[PDB]
């Protein structure tokens, strides 16, 4: 509290006074108190370490715990030690700078085993620094460096960092990942798990959306280092959230795998990071109340089978072995069952307030029928301190009441889950309702999804005892299971998510699909849900359904048939179509410009019909992409001045073009302040959440996010002997995105964008090899258009090959001879020359006979 | 605006009578429609990222209109001051005074990022009125319009003033108010009246005109090539100094006329006078003496 005080009494003195007790108290002390508050000192001490000149006697006072204290401890403290001390190394001055190497010599010597095997990623960070000669200085243990390097993988260590929440350890990692990455692709050792620290990442970025955005810059800097991944290969991620139907009720040895698996992982975890310095009294209280099982000390401290349980992570044991002799009662309460607030009540306030209010104030059906003996009873005291975690035991205790399938309580549920349903939505204030009618949805469905998985496996359990289907209660369970299904209302619940269309599509889907399925099948029923589906599987994001659903009913207006003809390898003769009505509405000119563009034609849309903000971000992004200096200057000028955008999109393609035209001046500094200030848009406005299942549905996000890093990495070579063996880096790069067609195109032809700006004497001999690399592309990706062009306008350059390259894409058009006739010159003609390669004479004289037969005989 | 200050002072005589008037209530309403540009908070937010277009002559055009009515304020008043004796009686009236007030309490802020091509011509009213006070007799028709409510508060805004100390150094950097007055790079021309600041924009304003097409919007300016010696640290930091040299002046003509009966004088200036005397007394002597300055 003193630490925290709200400091009505100020006096900053005290908290000196404090860190002399908490240095005394180690001091003189048996070594369980020596643990006991241990999570409290660490934060308590950690929040006095980081305020001004306090910061002195904080390191006196480590030093101390460093020393003596645990060495199987000295993990979930050190860690906001070392990386503390990384990143404000600059303000440590003289003296502070001394303490710090005796801390180190001591970590070196006093524990030569830690850092090198409990945590090993310690080591490498603070070696990796060089400014602070631990390399250089000290010891000649470096040998263990480099033994150590090598043997472990960091790639499991960056996931499982990432997940805490301390502005400081989290902002190291990324500094390091950075600093890793770079190494790799010089040496380009491992092609891959990769994926892990991908999905970490992008969970960072979505939590400091808000908050911190010099920081979510950074965060997103670091993946453009791996550039798309090849989706084709390893999709990753995972499913969805986190239930674990463990069947909590009876079967006392089941209820124990649930008691330890919640402790473990949503207590521990929950008491230990977080900060709420009361709520740590009610925490213990429901351990103890679980391990009151385990309780008596001797059965847990003697006999060898009496416990024989894990019972805790590595990490878990930490708070395992402290409180086991605790017990803390703490159960005053006054008036709890007389206050019950029931029927739609707090429903009142709820959509007044909320999103942990209604969830909140649902304690009341907590406290109401839980707190009497049984197993989790007890969790009554967790939420008693009150809170998203409430949400974690919700479904829990809300099975927990028509299980029993005294009566009342169960109807007053739905009471308010119609009021929760239905709510007459509409709502006017959006900042509530828009807020807090999500969660309260996430956690309506949420006991949905869970009888699901719950009934299935609570019938699949004794399915095990089998008798076919044979129970009396589970009847008047599943009589009321199916029951919790008719709050739903059929539609009602289908509109109920149909009219929130929340982020979870494919739930999105299931019901809207549901209902449309069986019960109305009536003509305005297939009339509006019909069209809620194709926005639905619009934003799934596999073009399949929504090909062949939009094939099927369609109908409206013969427009329509002919729009669908895209996606069916026809649409050179629909995207003739649009061109029509474009030349000649509002909708219109957009459907033309965005099939255009989806179909990468980028030459066209530059050139066409824009020379009315939505047009702008397709607009500018082709010009931009084309890459043609003097049509580009054209926008940025007619850009620059709107007096306003607020819109999202452009901005970031804008100063992607307010740099390319930095490079024609001949300014890296400049490009790099655009490049950067591209990142700050793409890490914070246009980063997804987290899971979002599908990778592929990200390529059009990371594509883009990948040709950046070229274009900074590109500009920032020196000259000659660093640029030509720069873009050996480059290409190699690559490889890793796979075969796949449009993310290459759009990060290849980047390079072209970039590569004729320059305009120096090195530049243009790659620009004849740019070119040549998109022929053999376009060709063999199935587009003959594409490569034409391209190969024809490298024919200035007059390659040896840009002709046979030409006679290629001809014999696969129809007209076989005039092929042919080529091969049977370049092949006559290369004779006698008595020069170049002599194995280029056979490339040529390969493809000349194998086509002198299947062509003609 | 600027073409009309050089209609305003040509040669005045006694040829502007009321015009003054007419054009003054004008201008002091003017200056009331832009606000925005006097008012911007201090503190930005730090979820507020910088990236958009980053055009410059969106604002140039903002400020302009504020500094050139700033000056043709002093330029009516500084002509006022050009007429027969009795003469002056004719202007004031409460309508013309009250208007102003909502002026200068707009320009000088202590809530908002101050402006330094402003606090001048801000303080130059007060100033010249001061002086023309004590001159041609009947004060303000014996104080007609001036309101102890209204005047302390023009003068407990000055207090505010005297004590920010324009480190010669600090001068152009950002940083904090009520440190330095600072003067961003951003906005210095010369105004009208009086060359202010070394202008290094001085030739943009005819970079935005294009100069063919005959346009009604601006040429498009960008932020990023606008604005090497420190002198001219020196001069911007001298001829900022005579400020201090002003608002002193400010003071004798207030002691002299209210004869101390109201609670202008019992404010007790010499709590903030001696505080100020006694601050450069200690740093004139230990910080500064001999470094040829």
């Amino acid at each position: 509290s003193d630490i925290h005080d709200v400091e009505g009494r100020t006096t900053y003195y005290e908290k000196l006074r404090v860190i002399n007790g908490i240095s005394f108290l180690i001091i003189y002390a048996p070594k369980k108190s020596i643990i006991s508050a241990l999570a409290q000192i660490s934060i308590c001490l950690q929040t006095g370490l980081g305020l001004k000149e306090v910061r002195y006697e904080a390191f006196r006072c480590w030093h101390l715990l460093v020393r003596h204290l645990n060495d199987e401890e000295l993990s979930t403290v050190i860690d906001s030690l070392i990386a503390f001390i990384l990143q404000k190394w600059s303000e440590f001055n003289g003296k502070l700078r001394n303490i710090v190497y005796s801390i180190l010599d001591t970590l070196i010597k006093e524990k030569s085993d830690l850092i090198l095997k409990l945590k090993p990623y310690t080591t490498l960070a603070l070696v990796g620094k060089p400014e602070l000669g631990i390399l250089a200085r000290d010891g000649q243990f470096a040998r263990m460096v480099n033994k150590i390097r090598s043997t472990t993988d960091l790639i499991p260590i960056f996931a499982n960092n990432l997940k805490s929440s301390n502005k400081y350890v989290i902002n190291q990692n990324l500094d390091d990942i950075e600093v890793y990455l770079r190494r790799k692709q010089t040496e380009r050792s491992i092609d891959f798990d990769i994926t892990l620290v991908l999905g970490a990442l992008l969970d960072t970025s979505h939590k400091f959306r808000n908050l911190d955005k010099d920081l979510c810059e950074k965060c997103a800097k670091c993946i453009s280092m791996i550039g798309v991944l090849d989706v084709t290969k390893h999709e990753f991620k995972r499913t969805t959230y986190s239930e674990n139907e463990v069947y909590d009720l009876n079967d006392s040895v089941q209820t124990i795998k649930f008691l330890i698996w919640v402790i473990n992982d949503i207590l521990v975890p929950a008491f230990w990071q977080s900060e709420n310095p009361s709520k740590q009294l009610f925490v213990a209280l429901v351990i103890q109340e679980s391990l009151k099982y385990c309780g008596l000390s001797s059965e847990s401290w003697d006999m060898n089978h009496k416990e024989l349980y894990p019972n805790e992570a590595k990490l878990w044991e930490k708070f395992n072995s402290v409180s086991k002799t605790t017990i803390y009662p703490l159960l005053s309460s006054l008036y709890l069952a007389q206050s019950w607030k029931e029927y739609v009540p707090l429903k009142y306030p709820s959509n007044n307030f909320e999103g942990y209010k209604i969830w909140v104030k649902r304690f009341t059906l907590d406290l109401l029928k839980t707190g009497t003996t049984e197993n989790h009873p007890l969790h009554v005291f967790s939420s008693l301190i009150r809170g998203s975690l409430s949400n974690f035991l919700l479904p829990y205790i809300s099975l927990d009441i028509i299980i029993k399938a005294p009566y009342a309580d169960i109807l007053n549920g739905i009471i308010i889950e119609f009021d929760s349903i239905f709510t007459c939505n509409l709502e006017g204030m959006n900042n509530l309702q828009v807020d807090s009618l999500r969660m309260c949805y996430e956690s309506i469905f949420r006991v949905f999804e869970y009888c699901k998985k719950w009934a299935t496996e609570f019938k699949q359990n004794y399915s095990k005892l089998h008798g076919t289907f044979i129970i009396k209660d589970t009847k008047t369970t599943n009589m009321l299971l199916r029951i919790d299904e008719f709050l739903r209302t059929t539609p009602s619940d289908l509109l109920a998510q149909r009219s929130l269309e929340t982020d979870s599509f494919e739930r999105s889907a299931l019901y809207l699909e549901q209902c449309y399925r069986q019960n109305p099948h009536d003509k305005n029923q297939n009339g509006q849900l019909l069209k809620n589906l194709q926005i639905t599987y619009e934003e799934i994001g596999d073009i399949d359904s929504l090909d062949g659903v939009l094939r099927t009913f369609a109908t409206g207006n013969l427009v329509s048939k002919i729009e669908e003809l895209q996606y069916s390898e026809n649409w050179k003769l629909a995207q003739d179509c649009f061109n029509v009505l474009g030349k000649f509405d509002p909708k219109t000119t957009t459907r033309m410009l965005k099939s255009m563009y989806d179909h990468q034609l980028y030459s066209q849309i530059i050139s066409n019909s824009s020379f009315v903000k939505e047009w702008y971000s397709i607009g500018l992004e082709a010009a931009n992409l084309e890459g043609n200096v003097q049509t580009l200057k054209n926008w940025v000028e007619q850009i620059e001045s709107l007096r306003n955008i607020d819109d999202r999109e452009v901005l970031l393609q804008y100063n992607i073009a307010k740099a390319l035209i930095a490079i024609s001046n001949e300014d890296p500094l400049r490009t790099q302040k655009y490049i950067h200030n591209s990142f700050r848009l793409i890490g914070t406005n246009f980063i997804t959440s987290s899971k979002e299942t599908t990778l592929l549905k990200k390529q059009n996000l990371l594509m883009k996010l990948h040709s950046l890093y070229d274009l900074s990495f590109l500009s920032s070579a020196k000259d000659k002997f660093e640029y030509k063996s720069n873009t050996t880096i480059l290409d190699y790069r690559m490889e890793r995105i796979g075969a796949d067609f449009v993310p290459n195109h759009y990060i290849l032809s980047m390079r072209k964008s970039f590569d004729q700006l320059k305009m120096n004497e090195q530049a243009d001999a790659d620009l004849g090899k740019t070119f040549f690399t998109l022929a053999q592309l376009a060709r063999n990706n199935a587009r003959l258009d594409i490569a034409s062009e391209s190969l024809m306008h490298c024919l200035e350059r007059r390659l040896p090959q840009a002709e046979l390259e030409f006679a290629e894409i001809l014999w696969k058009q129809g007209e076989n001879d005039r092929a042919l006739k080529i091969v049977q010159e370049i092949h006559e003609k290369y004779q006698e020359n008595s020069s170049v390669n002599a194995r280029d004479r056979a490339a040529v004289l390969l493809k000349f006979t194998e086509w002198l037969d299947l062509s003609n005989n | 605006v600027a073409l009309m200050y050089q209609i305003v002072q040509f040669r005045p005589s006694a040829t502007h009578n009321l015009a003054l008037k007419d054009c003054f209530l004008f201008i002091c309403d003017l200056i009331r429609i832009y606000h925005h540009v006097l008012k911007v908070p201090i503190h930005e937010s730090n979820m507020n990222l910088h990236v958009e277009p980053q055009i410059f002559q969106y604002e140039l055009i903002d400020y302009l209109i504020i500094s050139y009515s700033f000056d043709l304020l002093e330029g009516i008043l500084r002509v006022l001051q050009s007429h027969p004796k009795q003469t002056y009686m004719e202007f004031f009236d409460e309508n013309i005074l009250k208007s102003f007030e909502f002026v200068y309490k707009l320009a000088l802020t202590i809530s908002y990022k101050p402006m330094v091509n402003v606090i001048f011509s801000a303080v130059e009213v007060v100033n010249i009125i001061t002086s023309i006070i004590l001159n041609m007799d009947n004060s303000s028709d014996l104080k007609s319009l001036i309101s102890g409510s209204w005047w302390r508060d023009c003068i407990t805004r000055l207090y505010a003033l005297l004590e920010k100390e324009i480190k010669s150094g600090d001068v152009y950097n950002e940083n904090v108010d009520t440190t330095t007055l600072h003067m961003s790079k951003y906005h210095d021309f010369f105004g009208l009246i009086r060359n202010i600041g070394d202008n290094e924009l001085g030739g943009l304003i005819s970079k935005l005109i294009y100069t063919d097409r005959l346009q009604s919007v601006p040429r498009v300016i960008s932020k990023e090539d606008i604005g090497t010696a420190p002198i001219i640290g020196y001069k911007m930091e001298k001829w900022l100094l005579k400020l201090k040299d002003e608002v002193l002046n400010i003071f004798e003509n207030l002691l002299m006329i209210y004869g101390d009966d109201a609670t202008i004088v019992n404010g007790e200036m010499l709590i903030h006078s001696s505080k100020f005397l006694s601050r450069e007394q200690a740093l004139m002597i230990e910080r500064y003496v001999g470094q040829d300055s």
